[PDB]
């Protein structure tokens, strides 16, 4: 096996990116 | 007049079904308090015979809102009167007629957006499109169409500011 | 029974406000 050579990501944690958000909704107590 | 009294009614009853929809719960808090909070005014005073102390007549209901908040009901909306003790004129009036809601883990974001919509919807649900004829200055001044088309425009209150006089504000 | 008077919201169909939407989502093929 070749020598190890860490990631170019840094190899702290798997990329994890910032994505789009919509606020959650409740339900009508009415309905 | 009557027909300005209809819309005013159809405003109101747009506004609870918004948040009712929204699972925003419809709350009643103290018109009267012994300190009175949650807006900048100068208070109504009065007398209550049972307590046999003053109380302040409500000028907002914000507090008590943030409270409920607290407990655990997480929307909570109220349309009612507050009373403060000003001046009159045009657009005031001692005792007019709002609606607060609040709303957790929902920030300022969140409710421009929110205010957009519920206001965008209200004009064209009522008066069948975006665009509102306006008098400003009366039925003997120029009028001129308001457009609600939304995105509503925003601008930073500072920076707009030192824009306009043309120099820096101190921090 | 008092005789018939239509509701001010006009009668043709229950009030249906616009409510605030977010983008709906699809999966990550790779996930
Ligand atoms: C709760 C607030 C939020 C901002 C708009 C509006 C401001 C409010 C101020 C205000 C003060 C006052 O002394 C008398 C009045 O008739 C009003 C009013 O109608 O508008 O309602």
């Amino acid at each position: 096996p070749m020598y190890q050579v860490k990631p170019y990501h840094g190899g702290g944690a798997p990329l994890r990116v910032e994505l789009p958000t919509c606020m959650y909704r409740l339900p009508n107590v009415h309905g | 007049v009557r027909q300005k009294f209809i819309i005013r009614s159809k405003i109101i009853t747009y506004i609870r079904s918004f948040l009712d929809e929204l699972g925003f719960l419809e709350i009643e808090t103290p018109m009267m308090n012994i300190i009175p909070g949650g807006a900048v005014a100068k208070p109504f005073i009065t007398y209550h015979n049972e307590l046999d102390m003053n109380l302040y007549m409500r000028i907002a209901p914000e507090l008590y809102h943030k409270m409920l908040v607290v407990g655990g009901i997480d929307r909570v909306y109220e349309i009612g009167r507050q009373f403060r003790n000003e001046g009159i004129d045009l657009t005031h009036n001692p005792e007019f007629t709002t609606c607060e809601f609040y709303m957790a883990y929902a920030d300022y974001h969140d409710l421009m957006e929110i205010t957009e919509k519920m206001v965008s919807g209200m004009v064209k649900h009522i008066t069948g499109s975006y665009k509102v004829t306006y008098h400003p200055d009366g039925p003997e001044g120029q009028a001129y169409d308001v457009d609600f088309t939304p995105p509503f425009r925003r601008i930073n209150m500072v920076e707009e500011l030192e824009k306009a006089l043309g120099m820096k504000l101190p921090e």
